[PDB]
């Protein structure tokens, strides 16, 4: 997967709507990113960082 | 559909009992009720091959569509109409996000829908004064839901809307839809007819007294539809 796509698709994880790539929902612990960009830092920590303000919106 | 004939009927019978001094009281034509078009409700590229962005597109022109009340070609209007609730089908074949923002997205068209129905069956003389006032100035709100989805057409036409602008878009009028349309749901559920449907509309608008964008409604309505009583 690429970051372009990632962009596009935690956009709609700020609303709150599950995503393509960012498949989990806090339906059990918090959003999760399964993907095989296997990029350390953008595939998982900068985009889990940003799932929170989707998931406080969730709340 | 077929049920409510009768109800009519019914009604009618007892207000020419009961005045015999003010004589022929007044009807609609047959076909005011039959014909279908009347009401406001009733080469497909596959949507599976194409880029994202370009759904995008397909579905908000189809969600623009649906906000008046006609079928889209990828989004279709169920016409099952069962209870009151009315319900939509979106193509199976899309991205599951644009698919649950067009879920989303929906419940103001069903909230439109039976709005509008609610309009049409209850402007017949029958179901009295208060009733028909209530639709009558429900109707000048689905005049300005009109305007405001041609402001959106205009916007959509120069290519400059999305479907995460139009949410936002429509936020505040989904509230006044979702409030006309519970309490439609509310008026014809009780039967109520008459001071019934002015108590409804007094105990619904103390319901919201602080949130003061519902009350503006509710208490623009009841002034309207208290004009009859």
């Amino acid at each position: 997967i690429t970051e372009a796509a990632l962009v596009r698709d935690i956009l709609y994880v700020f609303q709150g709507i599950d995503g393509k790539n960012i498949k989990m929902n806090n339906t059990e612990n918090c959003y999760k990113v399964e993907g095989k960009a296997n990029l350390s830092r953008s595939l998982r920590d900068t985009a889990v960082r940003l799932s929170e303000l989707g998931w406080l919106h969730n709340k | 559909l077929q049920q409510s004939l009768e109800l009519k009927r019914k009604m009618l019978r007892d207000k020419q009992n009961k005045k015999n001094s003010g004589q022929h009281l007044p009807i609609f034509p047959a076909w005011v009720y039959e014909r279908p078009a009347l009401i406001g409700d009733f080469t497909a590229l596959p949507i599976g091959t194409l880029p994202l962005a370009s759904q995008e597109s397909a579905v908000v022109e189809d969600l623009l569509y649906v906000l008046v009340g006609v079928d889209g070609r990828y989004v279709s209007a169920q016409p099952l109409a069962g209870r009151q609730s009315r319900t939509f089908l979106v193509d199976p074949n899309l991205d599951l996000s644009i698919r649950e923002l067009v879920h989303r997205i929906l419940p103001v068209a069903a909230s439109y829908s039976a709005v509008t129905r609610f309009i049409e069956e209850k402007s017949s003389f029958e179901y009295g004064q208060v009733n028909h006032a209530l639709a009558a100035a429900m109707r000048t709100l689905v005049k300005e839901h009109l305007i405001l989805v041609s402001q959106l057409e205009q916007l959509h036409r120069q290519g400059l809307l999305s479907l995460q602008k139009l949410w936002f878009y429509i936020q505040p009028a989904m509230r006044t839809m979702d409030i006309l349309a519970s309490l439609a749901t509310s008026v014809d559920k009780g039967e109520c007819l008459g001071g019934s449907t002015l108590s409804l509309l007094h105990d619904r608008s103390f319901s919201y007294t602080g949130d003061s964008q519902a009350q503006e409604l509710c208490l623009y309505l009841t002034k309207a539809a208290s004009a009859p009583y």
